[PDB]
Order: structure tokens, then sequence, then C-alpha cells
């Protein structure tokens, strides 16, 4: 349509025009919608936009209107103030300040539009921290003093207040400068005297509802800064913790005004003020059980019945007994004539801690982790909390999540597909406390097991919940008891556990059994390592899951192996008596049999448990007969795939076999996981040839793309065979990591390795280079890379500009070469940086380039290790001393530091490494006020100090790219941030003192004498 | 719910694409059970597939006879076909379809029981 | 039965990605920066009959704020979304309550920690304790894997209609009509078909 037409100024503002355009963006849908959108923004962002709200808030019929009006003025009022002349100024004041006044005074208006007083309220305080108090001396007796006309105006005022302590105490860290927040703080506290006055009286006299909940609100806030006699050497204390609680429209803002003064740390050496905390509690807890439930109410009924604010309610009751409690429980402790509160307090806690409600439950469990952890400590505590502690453990073993290792879930029994990190954190916080709540009284804790077990055994009370949250609880207090009350205990859980999965049958029931047997003996390996009987039976029941076919019973059985076999492998290496050979001899022999049924990825967790047995022994030729024993069948596989493969050649044409060899080269990946640095016979032994086939996979894979284009990356076939090559570098990068024999690698692996993988890397198409081979390199370069300077030098030329043109077009494209990349780089330029000084000057420029680009990513992967390498780089620079390369390197490459330093610190958005980016600044201002680059950064008058000029240049830097910034402004900040470059914490409040002054008009330059 | 006049013979776990050919690339529209529903009076057969949590329907459409499985040049699991009527999003749309398996074996069973549907329609 | 949802926090933590896949469930892998606001219908299937949510996806980027608190007017419901893999978007999720509440004083509010779906996770779930004093809900979202990701719809839903055992039940299947193919285009049902046959599907390497 013609919505248009108020973004012309030259004519005159159709306010109905303008009313229509906001009706239709707030009230329409679908185009009209979207182009009455657009057209708002713009009316709003236009500079001049403000000088029509005057006539917006008279003659507009609208409230929206009036809102986007005051959105306006409070984009001038906080960004361009000090621009405007003084009239101009007087002229906004008296407007907002006459407006407010005008809507509260008539009656219907301030109950219909709430929110255009608090966008004026809001609008008001932005005001009022531009010009309070050295340009408003009497704003807080005037409005003390305008309180008494109305009552409206009363309430308004309270409004204003608690925006205004939020603005100067709780959200000024971050908008203010270090001076401003502090000079606006102290104008409050000057004034509070009289602002608690007013609060009280009419919290004293008090109206009725409206005008108590927007001074109790306001009250909120001041609790956070105010000194304590205001809330002690008063009344008001009496009249939070009674006469507000009894009305349900003022209980919950007095719940949280209580909170907030339970969480301060009292004189502890004042009997009064305890007798006062005491009395408050008392008295909150009196009102709650008379007025809201008894003691024995069913809270976790009432939480999910959702009546009114119920639940609101008791979120904040229990967020008050929990912060009240663990601050100033001990006040109730010794006193007798206080136990029966304390008592009841905590017994709220535990009907609190029934509710169904993830975030609830972990919020009352937090407390618990404090109160059992003071009783585990503390003498003579424990015994108060008795019958308490009794309930809790209750609540806690009925109330277990799932851990990690139990892979078999309910959606009908099927397997996990994704980890749920909140699930498993809070298992870890709930066997944090039922660990404490085991040490605190041993016998209860096991009597309310073995009580639910045998109604498991029963039928009494089973079911899948019941069975898991009891098998869950058994195995998380694992070494809270002692050995033999130990050993007592899990050999009755374990038989029987084992005599239910044998009595019922199904694919389901039998299969939430065996992910419960496996979680409980997974926990218990101090049992099973002095049972062999036991770990025997046990280790056969997981071979026995691995033919189940629930592929979730499988993979728990692979994944506990490993667990069991990671604590107890010396039991599998030796001969044990009344055997024939040790176990890891038959376990290898049926290694074929065992695994029959289980699929590639847990065939090779197989074998991995296996090496984790075979590192055990030391003897080095038992070991390696062992590691050969195991590494048969991928040995006699990969025996004939490599030689009717050197010959015949296309034979890397089958899909079958590239799934064969992917396997192969899995498994062995799978095996140098866990034995490292004894994986070297095995690893030499398929070497040479692996090597080979890499290349032989490498030529196909540059074949198909001439062939099909590169379109041919993306099938099945290349991606099968990239897998080759992605799993061979893998197998390399494994052992290096892990590798003793730092000799064997430079004389053997590392030749042959740069030479089959580097050339391929530089002279495949982009779309053909695996970023595993930056990764390889990386761990090359970390472990050997001050043995082989010159290959280093080599891995450069192959990777660095190719990779480097990759990935500097935008900043997401070839995503997992970016991270490997400066990976690369950081390593090298860490561990041989000489690599460097051997580049040509052109390289060298790109080397700079390719750190500032990382610089300016999003990424923290990229961005952390570019502003690593950058201050790297500038330490390994300052180490060579007074040398060319040193100055060459500051004259061509000092001020791209820190020019491009300081864009990524003020350009908004890299706020995620401003600590990283102050760190380097920081470092490379120190270098010229330590008169360490000794040539004249400048190609300005000889002889002036580099100090002298870094200061012109950031002066006429910083000039140019914020011209709205005062000569002295930039004079003072560059000051202050020269005097503190050995004081990072000064420094980067310097800095953030300088982020907020570019987003205002007028900065105060005496700001940065805040240190 | 308007499947109780209707009888469930195939049912897979699946993934299903629809090709923005405008922007010439695959949008995912569900993760969920793919089911072949013979109505009982009529015995034509549909694909009806709601994704998991939401229960909402992705696809809605008659096996008719007319159409032809082809394989996407990225995956051996995966199926692709034209759909001149689907009304899963509301009015009757075309859409060229996309839908991928947990495997091969899962995809090439697809193929079976999708073939043996149409020859049901054909009647 | 229609509420408006206004969707806030920094920019790149999801919040688009999350309601295009719940418009048209795919996953949108590109950063497009929104632009002031974005308004969809969104629709659920519960037992208590239909529910919409008119869903005022905002932009978290300063620089393309637009209205900025004007959007939050009339507001019933909001959810406010940070990235657990970046520390700053949840320091930032007071300064989002703050100007949410100031002009939405009680309203039911969810908190998403989104893109829980990666390895490196930067915001831990202990450090998460935002939502307790300000009363709003938590949930441990990923639009990525779809972890959790109805459920801030299903918790709004409950204290909207005031219904705390509604559930999402599926929506019925009307029967689809028997059409055949146009041989007036049929042969050219193999130039855009071919194409989607020779454009890779993406993400081959996940279960599905
Ligand atoms: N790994 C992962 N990425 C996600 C997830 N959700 C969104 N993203 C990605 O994060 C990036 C941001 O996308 P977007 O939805 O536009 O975030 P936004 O909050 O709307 N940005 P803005 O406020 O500026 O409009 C996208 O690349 C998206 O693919 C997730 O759950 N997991
Ligand atoms: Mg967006």
């Amino acid at each position: 349509g013609s919505m248009e037409g108020i973004l012309d100024f030259s004519n005159d503002l159709d306010i109905a025009l303008l009313d229509q355009v906001v009706s239709t963006f707030y009230q329409g849908s679908g185009v009209q919608q979207k182009q009455a959108q657009e057209i708002l923004t713009k009316f709003q962002d236009n500079p001049d936009a403000w000088q029509k709200a005057d006539q917006i808030l008279q003659f507009s019929t609208n409230p929206q209107s009036k809102f986007i009006a005051l959105s306006i003025l409070d984009k001038l009022i906080t960004r361009k103030w000090k621009l405007l002349p003084n009239d101009h100024r007087i002229g906004i004041r008296n407007f907002v300040v006459g407006m407010i006044i005008s809507m509260c005074q008539d009656d219907e208006v301030f109950k219909t539009q709430k929110n255009l007083i608090n966008k004026s309220d809001l609008t008001l305080v932005q005001i009022l921290k531009q010009e309070w108090p050295q340009n408003w001396p009497e704003f807080i007796p005037e409005l003390i003093g305008s309180s008494s006309s109305s009552v409206n105006v009363c309430e308004n005022n309270m409004i204003v207040l608690k925006l205004l302590s939020e603005e100067v105490f709780d959200f000024s860290a971050e908008q203010m400068t270090q001076a401003k927040a502090l000079h606006l703080k102290n104008s409050m506290s000057k004034e509070f005297e009289q602002i608690f006055k007013l609060c009280f009286q009419v919290l004293e006299q008090g109206s009725s509802s409206s005008l108590i909940v927007a001074t109790l609100e306001s009250l909120l806030r001041y609790l956070h800064w105010i000194p304590y006699r205001y809330i002690y050497e008063t009344n008001i204390l009496e009249l939070l913790s009674t006469k507000f609680m009894t009305s349900p429209d003022t209980r919950a803002i007095t719940l949280k005004c209580l909170t907030e003064v339970s969480n301060l740390k009292i004189p502890q050496d004042n009997d009064l003020i305890k007798r006062q905390t005491v009395l408050f509690f008392q008295n909150t807890l009196q009102q709650i059980a008379t007025s809201v439930m008894p003691v024995t109410a069913d809270l976790k009924a009432t939480y999910a019945n959702a009546n009114g604010n119920d639940q609101s309610f008791l979120q904040d009751l229990a967020m008050f007994l929990t912060t009240y409690l663990a601050r100033n429980r001990a006040l109730l402790e010794s006193d007798e004539s206080l136990r029966e509160l304390l008592l009841n307090a905590h017994q709220y806690l535990i009907q609190l801690s029934k509710i169904e409600e993830r975030e609830l439950f972990k919020t009352t469990l937090d407390y618990w982790h404090n109160l059992v952890a003071d009783l585990f400590y503390e003498p003579l505590k424990k015994h108060i909390y008795e019958e308490i502690c009794s309930q809790l453990r209750l609540v806690i073993i009925e109330n277990m999540v799932r851990p990690e290792e139990v892979l078999v879930v309910e959606n009908e029994i099927v397997r996990e597909f994704v980890k749920e990190s909140d699930t498993i954190q809070l298992y870890k916080s709930e066997r944090e406390v039922l660990v404490y709540l085991t040490h605190l009284n041993v016998i209860d804790t096991e009597e309310i097991m073995i009580s639910k077990l045998a109604r498991q055994i029963d039928g009494s009370e089973w079911s899948w919940h019941n069975i898991n949250t009891l098998s869950w609880a058994i195995g998380s207090i694992s070494g809270t008891m002692s050995e033999d009350t130990e050993k007592r205990f899990v050999v009755t859980v374990i038989k029987d556990l084992l005599g239910l999965c044998e009595q019922k049958r199904g694919k389901d029931n039998k299969a939430v059994v065996a992910s419960d047997i496996m979680y409980v003996v997974g926990q218990y390996p101090r049992f099973l390592k002095a049972h062999w009987n036991f770990l025997r039976t046990v280790i056969l029941k997981l071979f026995e899951f691995m033919h189940e076919t629930h592929e979730g019973v499988q993979d728990m059985a692979c994944d506990t192996f490993i667990k069991i076999v990671q604590k107890c492998k010396y039991h599998f290496v030796i001969q044990q008596p009344r055997e024939s050979e040790p176990f890891i001899q038959t376990i290898i022999r049926d290694i074929q049999k065992t695994t029959a049924d289980l699929q590639p990825q847990q065939v090779h967790t197989f074998y991995k448990a296996c090496g984790i047995i075979i590192s055990e022994e030391r003897s080095v030729a038992e070991r390696n007969r062992l590691l050969s024993d195991l590494m048969q069948l991928p040995n006699m596989a990969w025996d004939t795939i490599v030689e009717q493969s050197t010959a015949n050649p296309t034979l890397l044409l089958d899909s079958e076999t590239v799934k064969i060899i992917a396997n192969i080269i899995k498994t062995n990946v799978a095996v140098c996981t866990s034995m490292g640095a004894d994986f070297y016979p095995q690893l030499g032994h398929i070497y040479y040839n692996m090597l080979q086939l890499y290349r032989a996979v490498s030529s196909m894979i540059s074949a198909q793309v001439a062939a099909e284009g590169l379109i041919a990356t993306k099938t099945p076939k290349v991606r099968g065979l990239r897998t080759i090559k992605k799993e061979i570098l893998k197998l390399v990068e494994t052992y290096i990591s892990k590798a003793r024999n730092l000799d064997d690698v430079v004389k053997v692996l590392v030749e042959p390795l740069l030479n089959a993988v580097l050339e391929d890397y530089m002279n495949n198409v982009p779309d053909a280079r695996d970023a595993e081979v930056l990764n390889c390199m990386t761990t090359v370069v970390e472990k050997v890379g001050h043995m082989i300077p010159q290959g280093v030098i080599l891995i450069l030329q192959s990777v660095f500009e190719c990779t480097l043109d990759m990935i500097n077009k935008d900043f997401t494209e070839y995503p997992e070469h970016r991270v490997e990349f400066y990976k690369l780089l950081k390593v090298i330029n860490e561990k041989s940086f000489a690599a460097f000084l051997e580049l040509p000057p052109a390289a060298f420029k790109l080397f700079v380039d390719a750190i500032c680009w990382a610089f300016k990513h999003n990424n923290r992967d990229v961005e952390v290790n570019g502003l690593q390498i950058a201050l790297d780089l500038v330490k390994n620079i300052e180490r060579m001393g007074n040398v060319p390369f040193a100055n060459e390197f500051h004259k061509n490459y000092f001020f791209i530091f820190v020019s491009e330093t300081f864009f990524v610190l003020t350009d908004s958005d890299h706020k995620s490494g401003f600590s990283k980016q102050a760190l380097l600044l920081m470092k490379l201002i120190s270098l010229v006020y330590d008169n360490k680059i000794s040539v004249p950064l400048y190609q300005v008058p000889q002889g002036t100090s580099n100090q002298v000029y870094l200061s012109q240049y950031l002066a006429n830097m910083l000039s140019n790219a914020f011209p709205h910034l005062t000569s002295e402004q930039i004079a003072s900040f560059l000051s202050a941030l020269t005097k503190q470059c050995k004081d990072l914490v000064v420094f980067k409040g310097t800095l953030r003192d300088f982020l907020v002054q570019i987003k205002e008009v007028g900065g105060d330059p005496t700001d940065y004498l805040f240190a | 719910t308007m499947e109780e006049d209707e009888e469930v013979l195939y049912k897979v776990r699946a993934k299903l694409f629809r090709f923005d050919a405008d922007a010439k690339e695959w949008k995912e529209r569900g993760t969920g059970d793919c089911k072949f529903l013979k109505n009982k009076k009529t015995n034509k057969v549909r694909i009806l597939m709601r994704r998991d949590k939401t229960l909402k329907i992705c696809a809605n459409h008659i096996i008719a006879p007319e159409y032809t499985l082809k394989p996407n040049v990225g995956s051996d699991r995966s199926w692709v076909y034209a759909c001149t009527a689907d009304i899963a999003e509301g009015e009757a749309e075309a859409f060229t379809f996309a839908i991928r398996f947990g495997s091969k074996e899962n995809a090439d069973k697809f193929k079976e029981e999708f073939e043996k549907a149409q020859e049901i329609n054909k009647k | 039965v229609q509420f408006k949802l206004v969707l806030v926090g920094d920019g790149g933590t999801g919040k688009t990605t999350f309601v295009k896949r719940h418009l048209t469930g795919e996953f949108e892998k590109k950063y497009v920066a929104t632009l002031g606001v974005e308004v969809h219908p969104l629709v659920f299937h519960t037992n208590r009959g239909p529910i919409k949510f008119n869903v005022w996806d905002t932009a978290g980027q300063e620089k393309f704020g637009g209205l900025r608190d004007g959007y939050y007017i009339q507001a019933q419901c909001a959810i406010i979304m940070f990235d657990v893999t970046s520390r700053v978007t949840y320091k930032n999720v007071p300064n989002w309550h703050r100007d949410l509440v100031r002009v939405c004083e009680n309203i039911p509010i969810v908190l998403c920690g989104n893109k829980v779906d990666i390895k490196d996770r930067k915001v831990k779930a202990k450090s998460i304790v935002f939502h307790r004093k300000k009363n709003l809900q938590y949930y441990d979202i990923s639009a990525k894997s779809n972890y959790n990701f109805e459920k801030p719809f299903l918790w709004l839903a409950r204290k909207l209609i005031g219904d705390p055992n509604l559930e999402f039940v599926a929506m019925p299947a009307l029967a689809p009509p028997e059409v055949v193919m146009d041989p007036a285009l049929a042969a050219q049902y193999e130039h855009d078909l071919e194409v989607a046959q020779t454009t890779a599907l993406p993400d081959e390497d996940d279960d599905l």
C-alpha cells in the first residue's frame, strides 16, 4: 500500500497513518505485517525521528505507537544525549516527567496502559543516568514529596526507584564505565536514607495490594546492596515474615525478599542479629504452616495439579528454605527449643524433593549435598538429621536416573541414540549425595536396598522403573561399604539379579535385567578382583549377552567388558589356580565364536579390551606373542587382501573389499588405542604395505573424480575408499601420540609417511583432501617435531598455502580443515618455529594473514588458536633478540597486529575472545614501552621514540575509526592503556570502559583515571 | 486419527527429504516410522509417516503404480521418486521425495514392499 | 486459540533453526541472521484441541535488533535461547530476561540451552541456575538432534491452557487422492528429477 508516507519527513507526520502502520504490524498478518515491520524499523532508525516523538505522545490514540516513540527517545538518550543543546535536554525531561504524571493522575489510564507507563519510567531512568544527580539534585526529594499527592503517583514512584536500582547496581557492570557506575552508586547510597523512609512508611501503614506489591518489588532490588542496618535495626523483618506472608498477593514477592535477606553473611558474632535471623525464619515457617499447607501435605500432588501459582510458590519456597538453611541452619542446631523448627523446615524439603520436576529436584538435591557433606565432617551433627536422612535415602533411591553405561532405554525397550548429558550429570549428583548418605548410616542404606530387591524377587513391586532405579542405586554406592559387608552385599544382589533374568522371558524384560546386571557388576571391580570364580562367571555372562538379539545388550556387554578389564586386567593374564591357561589365551582362541554376532564397531571394542589385558604383561616376548595371537584373524585377512591387491590392482573396486579393508585397519586402531607404545611390533608387520595401499586407494580416488566429477566424492564407493585413508592416518596418529621410542618413529615411520601423504594431499583437488592429514601432521610435529626440522619444512610447503586458499574466502567452507589447519600452525610455531624462518617473505606474509584471519572467526576452535599463535609468534620474535628478521618483522607486522587486535576488540562481534585479545594487545604495547623493539617503527621527525610514535599512531587510528570521540577521550584512554600494560585486570577494565564510550557521545575522559 | 479403517502392511524407521529445485538442495521433512496402510474398504495402499515426538504428518499419499524408485548418487540406502499429490502439509502438492533408512537391508526391503503395494493399487 | 510467543537470545544461538525445524522439519545449516523479527504460525495438535503459536522469532544481533523490546508487547509466552558451546550467550541471558519481563511481567517463559549435540560443551549443566529464582522452565535442547525439541512448546501449551495433563496427539490422516502423473510433462519429469537424483543427500554419516 502507501504506508511508506510516514518515512517522508519534509511534509508532516500523519499521526493517524502512523497508528495504522503500527496496528497492521502488531495485529495484522502476512505481507501487510512484514511491510509494516520494515517501515516501522526505518521510521525508528531515523536520526530525526525523535523530534516527532513529542506529537506522537499527544495526538496518537495507540499505546503501541507511544511505546515506539519512547523507543526512539531511548535511543537518543542512551547514545546522543550530550550532543543536544541544553534547551532540548530540558525539553525532553519536562516532556517525559509531565507525561508520567499525566498518566498517573488519570485513574483509568493508570490501569489500562501499564506498559506505556513502564516504558516511560524506564525512559525517565535513562535520563537519570545522564543527568542525575549532578544536574537534577532534587529528584529524590521531589519524588518523595509527590508520593503523597496521589496513591497512583506513589506506586509508580516505586517502579521508577526499582528500575533505577536495577540499572545502577544490577546491570551497570557491562553498560557503564567504572567511574560512571561508581558515581551513580554513591549517589543512590547518599540518598537511600530518605528512600527507605518512604518505603517503610508505605509498608507500615499499607494502603491496598498494588502499592504494597510495587513497594516490595522495589525492596527486593534494594536488598542486593543496602546496608544491613536497614534490615535489622528496623521492624521490617517482622512485617515481611508475618504481615506480608498471610496475603497471597504479597506472599510471592515477600518470599523472594526473605530469600535475599537470608543470603547475606551476617556479623556471626552478634547475638542480637542472630536472634532476628532465627525470628523471621520462625515467623515465615509459622505462616506457611497455618495459612498455606502443613508439613504433612503432599507437595508432589499439589505441584502436579498446577492450580494458580502453586508451582511458582513451591519453587520459591524451595529456594527460600535452601538459601536460609545452607547459611544459617547452625543457629538452630544447638538450642533445643529450635529443634522442631529446624526439622519441620527440612521435612518441607523432603516433601519438596518428591515433586516430579527435574529442575526443582536439582535445586533441592544441591542443598542435600550441602547438608550431608557437612554431616560427614562436622562432629555431633549427624544425629540431629537421622530421620531426615533416612527419608532422603528412600527419595534418592526411588528417583535415580539412568547413568552413562546403561544403553537400554524405554521408548518398547530400544537402544540409546542420543546421550543425555543432563541426565548423566543428575545421576552423578545423586550418586554424590547417596554415597554420603551411605557413609552416614550403611545399615539403613543396605536394608532399604535389600528390602526393595526382595520385593522384585517376590514380584510384589516388580516393574522396569523399580528394578532400574534400585539397580542404579546399588551400583552408585560402590566403595562405601567394607569389603566384607560388600562381599555379602553384591553376592546377594548379583545372585538375585541372575535369578530374575532366567525367570522372566521376553525380548524386553530379559534386556532390562541384562543392563541392570551389567551396570552393577561393572561398578564393583574390587569385589571382582578378589573372587576369580565370580569374575570368570561374569565375563562369560557378558559373552552370553554378546549373542543377544538386542544391539543395546550387545553394545553394553562390550562396554562393560572394557570397564571391568580396565581394572581387573591382571587376573586375565596370569594362570589362575584350577585353570589350564591364562584366561586371555582362552578369550583369544574363541574370539571368532564370541564375536560372531557382533557388528564391526563392537568387534573392534572387543579387540581393544583384549589389548588392555595384553598390555598388562610386561615380559616383552610374551606380550609380543599375545599381540600376535590377537591379531591373527585381521592379519590373515590383511595378508590375503595384500597378496591379491598388489597383483590385480583393480580389486579395490569391490565395495565388499573396501569394507573388509576398513574394518581391518579399524581393528588395528582399536588395539593400538589401548596398547599404545606396545603396539609397535604389529604396526611394523603392516606399515610398509599399509602405506602402499594408501597410495593405491589414493589413485583410484583421483581416478573417480576425473572420470565422474567432484560428485564422485559423495558416492559410497569413494567415501568407502577415503575411509581407508582416514583410518590409516588415524592408526599412525594413534601410535605416534603414545610412542615412547621416538628414535624408531623418526628413523622408520616419519620418512615413508610424509612421502605417502604429503604430495597426495597437495596435488588432490580441494574436495578430495582429507583434513585428517593435517591432524596427523600435528601429532608428528608435537611428538618428534624437534628431531625432523626438514620434515616440518616439507609439511609446511605441502599443506600451508593450498589449505589456506581453501579457507580464506569465507568463514564456513571446509570446517574440519580450518580447525586442524590452525592446530597445525600452532604446534609448528610452538615446537619448531625455525620452519617459519625458512619461509619466503611472501609466504611469511600469508602466515601473518592466516593468523589475523583466525582472529575474525566466531568459531572458537579457530579463534582461540589464532590468538594463541599470535601470542606465541610475538614471543618467538622477541626471543631472537636484535637481528634483521626480528626487526624486519616489527617493521612490517607490529602495527598489523596492533590494529587487527583493536578491530576485533571493538567490532562488537568477537566478545567471546576478549580476554585473549586483551592479553595480546598488552604484550604488543609492552614491547614498545620496554624498548624491546630496537628499530623505528616508522618509515615523523627522527630521534622520536617508538613510545611516542605508538601513541600518535593509535590516536590517529582511533580518531578515524571512531570519529565521534573527542581528542581527549582518545588521549586519556591511550594514556591509561599505556600505564597499565603490565596489569591485565586494570588493562582489561580500561578496555571495557572504552567499549562503553564508543557506543555513546560525550564520554568523560576522566573515566580512564579509575585506577 | 483417521487410521482405524486401515491395516498396517509395512513399518520402518526412515528419514524423509523434499527436493527444493530452486536452491538445488535436499531439505529434511521428517524422521519417524514410515507405514504402508491398506484401506480395508477400498484396498488402496498409502504411505503415512509421522514425525517422532510431535506426531505431525510428513508424508501422506497413495503408493501410485506410476511411481518409480531411483537411487541417489550419495547413498546405497536411499530412494528417490516423484509424488504428484501429497497432503501432509495441507492442500495436495507435488514433491520429489527422498527417503533414507538405517541400512541397505531396510532400503532393499522397503523397495520390495513399495513394489508389492504397487501391485495392490493396480486393480 | 492462538497465543503470541516471542523468541529471544543472542545471535547464532539457534532461534531461527529451532523454529524452522518445527515449521517444515528441516535443519538449516547456514547462518542467515534474522532481520528484526519473523512471524511464523505454528500449530500443535493436543488432546484439548489444536493450539496455535504465533512465533515472533526476533533478531539477536544488535545491529539487526529492529524494534527490540517493541516486539514483546502483548506476548503471552516466551522462549529465551542460549548456546551451551558459548559462555557469552549464557551471560547475556539475564539481559534478555530483563528486557522481556519489563514488558511482559507475568508470562510463562522457557529457558533453552541449544546445541547440546556438540561434544565440546562449554556451559556445563552444573552452572545453569539462572532459571531458578526467575521461575523459568529449563530444557537442554538441540535443533540438530531434536533432543527435547518438543518440550518447550509442550510446557507452554500446558501453562497457557491450564491443563497439566495436556499431551500431543496424532493429527488425523485424511484419505489421500488417487492421481495419475502428467504425460504432458512426464517427458520432463526427468530433468528436475535426475537433478535431485544426482544431488547428494546431506549427512550421509548419520544413523538415518
Ligand atoms: N550443531 C548445532 N547447530 C545448530 C543448532 N541449532 C542451530 N544451529 C546452527 O547455529 C547457527 C545459527 O543459526 P540461527 O538459527 O540463524 O541462530 P539465530 O539465533 O536465529 N541468529 P540471529 O538471532 O542473528 O537471527 C546455524 O548455523 C545453525 O545450523 C544445533 O542445535 N546444533
Ligand atoms: Mg535468527
